[PDB]
RNA sequence: ACAAGUAGUUAGAGCCCGUUAAUGGGUGAUAGCGUGCCUUUUGUAGAAUGAACCGGCGAGUUACGAUUUGUUGCAAGGUUAA
RNA sequence: GUCAUGGAGGUAGAGCACUGUUUGGACUAGGGGCCCUUCUCGGGUUACCGAAUUCAGAUAAACUCCGAAUGCCAUGUACUUAUACUCGGGAGUCAGACUGCGAGUGAUAAGAUCCGUAGUCGAAAGGGAAACAGCCCAGACCACCAGUUAAGGUCCCCAAAUA
RNA sequence: AAUAGCUCACUGGUCGAGUGACCCCGCGCCGAAAAUGUACCGGGGCUAAACAUAUUACCGAAACUGUGGAUGAACC
RNA sequence: CUGGGGCGGUCGCCUCCUAAAGAGUAACGGAGGCGCCCAAAGGUUCCCUCAGAAUGGAUGGAAAUCAUUCGCAGAGUGUAAAGGCACAAGGGAGCUUGACUGCGAGACUGACAAGUCGAGCAGGGACGAAAGUCGGGCUUAGUGAUCCGGUGGUUCCGCAUGGAAGGGCCAUCGCUCAACGGAUAAAAGCUACCCCGGGGAUAACAGGCUUAUCUCCCCCAAGAGUCCACAUCGACGGGGAGGUUUGGCACCUCGAUGUCGGCUCGUCGCAUCCUGGGGCUGUAGUCGGUCCCAAGGGUUGGGCUGUUCGCCCAUUAAAGCGGCAC
RNA sequence: CUGGUAGUUAUGGCGAGAAGGUCACACCCGUUCCCAUACCGAACACGGUAGUUAAGCUUCUCUGCGCCAAUGGUAGUUGGGGGCUUCCCCCUGCGAGAGUAGGUCGCUGCCGGG
């Protein structure tokens, strides 16, 4: 998951204060994985969690990724002093605020959904809760 | 008519609070001032309620 | 490759609503008409709004989305 | 001569004295508190600087101009220089 | 300084009306796969792409249909308070520090760096935090073998509850 | 080896009161290894002398007050 | 200037974000522009409305021009961006030169130098029937002082007098002075042969903070392991501890904290190399593996490399890994 | 009653439906004259009033679109305090945006004709 293009190549880290303004109620699937505390979810973590959910379902039922990594983040290499302008873009993150349903799934029984989502949750740097519609 | 007593120090407090306490006519800690109960005075007291104590 | 920026142009209101101003007092500095000339007010060549006569400054609404500054003696 | 000490200070027995005689002097068991001085620093007990100790010597002055304050004399005048 | 009244201003939040980023349907265009009486001119399929289109749902320092709290500028015939301005004589300062809050840079590291804003230190002794410039409490004119309180405390070191 | 054999589920009997799931909150547990010496409460030590909620006494500063003294400014 | 210095980059001006809803506000923070252009792209009068899409039409094609309907701007605005603009500031046409001379109450902005806006007055005009508008351009960049020269003008001065020379005043022109408040009219390097004044304001060593990186330990479990996730391993991801690495920072020390390796002497940690005890095992046995407990003692002679390290020879129960100013 | 002309953040607008007409208003007929078209009497201008409410215009109904919009709650937040500090919580005041109940097919002034 990467933005096809971006207005600006570099961008503020921002902050993660408050409950997510939207996407706090499961809207597509039966079951959803709700963030309980805030964190940056990198695209590498979203892919890890997606494959983990999907493999366990065996091409059965649907998986909605409700978060997208819109925000680039930069880094400085090792052995580079501070200054000389902002570092090069490294990757892509989605700042997930608390209460944000990150994944949703439908078309499998509760037990498989609940199992799929715990496998997904173990790849994410955030405390999760499984919630249903 | 209110009796206002400065019960906390102004050391460590922002200018606005010090300036309000001054305009109320309070000096040293435990200074006391008697004022006619107005909306204007009541408004000053609200700004520094954490610094003073108010009687009747 | 960045590092540049112009001097700030100290735009915005220079006299308050309800304030007596002399003729020629700049009321508002602006690019374009954020605010429009009212009665006894003129728009300078750089959109500066100024009092044509002495009087009291009044910022009014002039129709839903627009705004104007007048000077009433 | 069972003690952990920037050396004093506050509290204080005991012992010895007796003054410019006054809620005095010497010493100080024991108890509390306590990180020299200077320089330079955001910050120095500083493991930054300087001084072994004592004594002497050792750093905003004078001239001529400018300006301002104060004082005094005279005042639409005041004042002489060589 | 506060109250009242007026006003400028687009931040927080929020929102998707615009601009960008984006998920899943549905919907037709088409082109490309797929078979093809065909000159791939035209059909029949597609889920391989697709640019619109709507429905639902997200997202923003350099988006805004919206929009606070504060702060700011004024006014008053309001209540408090005691400075303000002008002109002269004399300066010093132009290495700042940390803490809280709001930002950037950094890795949402630094006792980092750079602004904003408040405080303390600097130039502030006292009490607390074992010790501890920058934290908490609080400002030392001098004396007293008087009293009350702050933070912090009250079994012993160690003042106060074995409340 | 396949069979045989032992066992459960699932029932009557005895016995004579409770027993079995799930969710939420408080406080705890593991996860927890560094170099001179205990050494991640200052110490002693504490099962409260810890924590929570509520209460009230006291201690506690060069704060404020008392008493005496010195001193700057302003106004009578 | 500079998160030491050098190298690279930058140096003045304009727009935005950073900027915390007045103004202002830093960084070798994030993005772009400028060093002009225009005789109309200026003034004024009058008149007007754009983009795009649908539909139908010869050359004509997705897209030229024409017609209709729907179209608040999805166009345009010389030129970045922001703020504006459909009573248009956008588009036509007619006449024009106000892209005027003298000024200017009063404001804004500013340390100063400068910069910005300005009603209104007079002269004489342009357009307009008049009202009126017009001292350039929708607004905000497009610039550079003084000194010295050049040209033009002048009821100014003219060193006894008349002139003149020369100066003054008004107008205007000549340097990338761009390091853009411009040291001069005129300016590059090496120093390990160096020297003085200073600085822990500032680097190299060691310490400190930090822990991205590093080492170690874990979570999840897709896989591997003859079947078999978890004997032994473990991708994609996730969470810690440590403070031995590579780094970041510049807080102590520049009136000296004076050095890598080796030698001598050790001491400490345990994340254990050997020896001791145990659990599991893909533990038949032997020989092993792995984890738990365990720091008492032990833990090598050589060759090559300055070498830490490494490679090799030959041993050993073993040839542990770290800390202590490496 | 209708023509003109103002004011008022669209509660005023748009869209849909209906009715009305020498009392104006309008379209409508003409290009001789003034005056027009970067071509066109379409427009602009001028002269007519045979014809008609079809359209604009005026009045009436409608909530489909827009627009306006409480209360309550929430977000945020000044000040004051706490934490387990990517942040979070408590007290006091202020208090959105969204959403909702609901409101709206305008209101108001002058002048002429009726
Ligand atoms: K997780
Ligand atoms: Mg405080
Ligand atoms: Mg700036
Ligand atoms: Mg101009
Ligand atoms: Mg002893
Ligand atoms: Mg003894
Ligand atoms: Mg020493
Ligand atoms: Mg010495
Ligand atoms: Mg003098
Ligand atoms: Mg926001
Ligand atoms: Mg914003
Ligand atoms: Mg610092
Ligand atoms: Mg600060
Ligand atoms: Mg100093
Ligand atoms: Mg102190
Ligand atoms: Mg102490
Ligand atoms: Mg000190
Ligand atoms: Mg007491
Ligand atoms: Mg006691
Ligand atoms: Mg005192
Ligand atoms: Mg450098
Ligand atoms: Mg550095
Ligand atoms: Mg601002
Ligand atoms: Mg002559
Ligand atoms: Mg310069
Ligand atoms: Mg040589
Ligand atoms: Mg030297
Ligand atoms: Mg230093
Ligand atoms: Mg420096
Ligand atoms: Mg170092
Ligand atoms: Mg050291
Ligand atoms: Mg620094
Ligand atoms: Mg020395
Ligand atoms: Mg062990
Ligand atoms: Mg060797
Ligand atoms: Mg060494």
């Amino acid at each position: 998951l990467v933005p096809k293009r971006v207005k600006y190549r570099r961008e503020f880290r921002g902050n993660m204060r408050g409950r997510a303004k939207g996407g706090t109620e499961v809207a597509f699937g039966e079951y959803g994985l709700q963030a309980v505390e805030a964190s940056w979810i990198t695209n590498r973590q979203i892919e890890a969690a997606r494959i983990a959910m999907t493999r366990y379902m065996k091409r059965g039922g649907k998986v909605w990724i409700k978060i997208f990594p819109h925000k680039s983040y930069t880094s400085k290499p090792i052995g580079v002093r501070m200054g000389k302008g902002k570092g090069a873009p490294e990757g892509w993150v989605s700042p997930v605020k608390r209460g944000k349903i990150m994944f949703e799934i439908a078309g499998v029984p509760e037990d498989v959904a609940r199992e799929a989502l715990r496998l997904a949750a173990h790849k994410l740097p955030v405390k999760t809760k499984i919630v249903k519609r | 008519k209110l009796e206002i007593t400065l019960k906390r120090s102004l050391i460590g407090r922002p200018q606005p609070q010090r300036k309000t306490v001054q305009a109320l006519g309070l000096g040293k800690t435990n200074s006391v001032v008697v004022k006619e109960d107005n909306p204007a005075i009541r408004g000053m007291i609200t700004k520094v309620s954490h610094l003073v104590d108010v009687k009747e | 490759s960045n590092g540049r920026d112009s001097e700030s142009k100290r735009l915005g209101a220079k006299r308050a609503d309800g304030q007596f101003v002399t003729g020629g007092s700049i009321l508002y500095r602006q690019r374009g008409t954020k605010i429009y000339p009212g009665t006894n007010v003129g728009r300078g060549g750089d959109d500066t709004l100024f009092a044509k006569t002495d009087g009291v400054v009044r910022f009014e609404r002039m129709g839903r989305d627009k705004k104007k500054v007048s000077v009433y003696p």
